[PDB]
């Protein structure tokens, strides 16, 4: 019902589980991007270049 | 937390009764309740448990008799209990039940079905 | 695994030249492998009983 | 079904006194059994649940032990607050099944 105690609430639970063996990481989260900022002595990295 | 249960008193066979149990001190609708008779001269017979969520759980011999519910603007458990049999007479308490279990009991309330 | 595709010329069998091998997808389990075979279509006309 | 036997049912003992009971169930519970004292006209109090947590607040006096079909309450020193019946209640979800009582006395001539 709607009208429960905030203890026995709905409450939406998601074990986000990571996991690592002897595998490559198919799954990584590198969403942090510099913009290109271009003609300058500066310090690139091109995905670990 | 407090459970103060009034309704005791003497029925007659076949008829209903409505006990009451105020609980003092939390909030009925955050945690089990539960209701458990002690008949004179033996142990005790948890005989059903409302959880917070509204679920009732009946004991199969309760279950389509007995009404466990909560009133949680009173904050007090209630049980209507229907068709009464003449084994239905104990010491009934209201109690609080729990993960570990029944911590808080309720002063009782008598019940004679004759 | 890897793969290729020549447009050679038909001929006989495996002919001179050369072409290198490029990767379709890295599959990250490579678990050993006794005995290798091919799976074969039968080759039918869609019409035949 | 499930019984639980309480021994002894008729026990003298003296305050600094051990007072080893015995509560055996017919079958193997595993560790759902739990140890409650009661006075006569009043509520079961639960002492020990689990058959080895001591419950909080019970005096650490009472020692439960025991799992599967065995189990044993041995209160170190008698005391006149453990002057009382004692149960054992076979855990379950629904009704489950409760000890015949082992009232403790204080022993006189």
């Amino acid at each position: 019902r709607p009208t429960y105690g905030v203890g026995h609430q709905p409450y939406r639970v998601v074990v986000l589980s990571f996991e690592l063996l002897h595998a490559p990481a198919t799954v990584c989260g590198p969403k942090k991007s510099t913009n290109l900022v271009k003609n300058k002595c500066v310090n690139f990295n091109f995905n670990g270049l | 937390v407090q459970l103060v249960e009034s309704g005791g008193g003497l029925i007659q066979p076949g008829g209903s009764l409505r006990l009451s149990c105020a609980a003092s001190g939390i909030i009925v609708s955050r945690n089990y309740m539960s209701w458990v008779r002690q008949a004179p001269g033996k142990g005790l017979e948890w005989v059903s448990i409302l959880y917070a969520g509204g679920s009732s759980f009946y004991a199969e011999p309760v279950q389509g008799r007995f009404t466990v519910s909560r009133d949680n603007s009173k904050n007090t458990l209630f049980l209507e209990m229907n068709s009464l049999r003449v084994e239905d007479t104990a010491v009934y308490y209201c109690a609080r039940d729990l993960q570990w279990g029944i911590d808080i009991w309720g002063q009782g309330a008598m019940v004679t079905v004759s | 695994i890897y793969s290729k595709h020549t447009p050679i010329n038909l001929g006989r069998d495996l002919p001179q030249g050369f072409s290198a091998l490029e990767p379709l997808v890295d599959l990250p389990i490579g678990i050993n492998i006794t005995r290798f075979q091919t799976l074969l279509a039968l080759h039918r006309s869609y019409l035949t009983p | 079904d499930i019984q639980m036997t309480q021994t002894p049912p008729s026990l003298s003992a003296s305050v600094g006194d051990r007072v080893s009971i015995s509560c055996r169930a017919s079958q193997s519970t595993g560790s759902w059994l739990a140890w409650y004292q009661q006075k006569p006209g009043k509520a079961p109090k639960l002492l020990i649940y689990k058959t080895s947590s001591l419950e909080s607040g019970v005096p650490s006096r009472f020692s439960g032990s025991g799992s599967g079909t065995e189990f044993t309450l041995t209160i170190s020193s008698l005391q006149p607050d453990d002057v009382a019946t004692y149960y054992c209640q076979h855990y379950d979800t629904y009704s489950s099944t409760f000890g015949q009582g082992t009232k403790v006395e204080i022993k006189r001539t």
